[PDB]
């Protein structure tokens, strides 16, 4: 927020009256900083009190960022607010930028707060015909659930290394790697979203099997169905008056 | 307009659009009455029988 005395005083010292300073600015000029931020520092508060990233999505879920630096100017009428983003993003707008592959930082209007509804990669989308397979590009652009998947890669190589001259098989390894993941795959709901995020993903299947050749070697793959998130939905209301027929029938 | 809305992430519409087919008021049973009442003196008697625009009584005789 600009130096301001009335408005975001500047701390002066225990005797050289400093209080009473002023700045410089008025329409749009007066220091920014990228998403991007809050963005992340939502990562790692979806981490510390979940575990997985989930809580990074929506407002009663993950992104909501309480608390933003507004600002506050008297020019003529009396203290007239300015939004705390650079940008007042409408409804369609937090779609339409879904798409294009970009995160769009909404800002409710006057509440002095924002909300991240679209986590997506910058990767195109696709359409598809055969339903599958255009489920499958809608779940790979959403940039929450590789943040998820790259978990499990840290798991791998970090963990298995220090098994990595024990005597394993294929029904071995398939042991370990899935013992520890089925902790997180669940398919009931539990109340609340934070309760719940706690498990990301909703089924696994790991396929490890040995190679020709290299004795020692293996080849895993794994494939994971994250839960899939709220997006939006379409609604028709109307009068059917066909509901109830006893009101409305011939019969009477 | 034909271009349309852009959609947002929860567009409700509300239908009002309803197909039937009409209905069909009842006809009334016509009775037509043919004889010399004008004596050939009345506007539609003095006229040509191609072009006489037959009457109703719909207030009275």
């Amino acid at each position: 927020q600009p130096y301001n005395p009335e408005n975001n005083p500047v701390q002066y010292k225990l005797m050289e009256g400093f209080n009473e300073f002023v700045d410089y600015d008025k329409n749009e000029s007066y220091l920014w900083g990228p998403a991007s931020i809050h963005l992340v520092k939502n990562m790692m508060r979806s981490y510390d009190k979940t575990r997985w990233f989930q809580y990074i999505r929506g407002v009663e879920s993950g992104g909501y960022v309480k608390n933003l630096v507004a600002c506050v100017y008297d020019n003529k009428g009396i203290l007239e607010t300015k939004s705390p983003l650079n940008v007042l993003f409408a409804d369609y707008m937090e779609l339409s930028l879904a798409n294009i592959g970009l995160i769009p930082f909404v800002s409710e209007k006057g509440t002095s707060n924002a909300c991240f509804f679209s986590v997506n990669s910058a990767k195109k989308v696709e359409e598809f015909v055969d339903g599958f397979d255009s489920a499958n590009s809608r779940l790979i652009a959403n940039l929450s659930y590789t943040m998820c998947i790259s978990r499990i890669s840290h798991y791998i190589k970090c963990v298995i290394r220090d098994k990595i001259g024990s005597i394993v098989d294929v029904e071995s390894i398939q042991k370990i790697l899935s013992d520890w993941i089925s902790e997180f795959v669940t398919t009931v709901y539990q109340p609340t979203p934070l309760e719940m995020a706690r498990y990301p993903f909703r089924n696994v299947s790991i396929e490890v099997k040995t190679i020709p050749g290299k004795p020692g070697w293996y080849s895993c793959k794994i494939n994971v169905i994250p839960h899939i998130q709220f997006e939006g939905m379409n609604t028709t209301m109307t009068i059917d008056t066909r509901l109830e027929p006893e009101l409305f029938g011939t019969n009477n | 307009a034909k271009n349309k809305i852009p959609n947002s992430r929860l567009m409700i519409n509300y239908e009002t659009n309803v197909d039937g087919v009409l209905k069909k008021k009842e006809l009334p049973y016509r009775v037509l009455v043919v004889g010399d009442l004008s004596k050939g003196r009345s506007v539609d008697a003095k006229k040509e029988f191609a072009d006489r625009e037959v009457r109703r009584v719909n207030n009275g005789v």
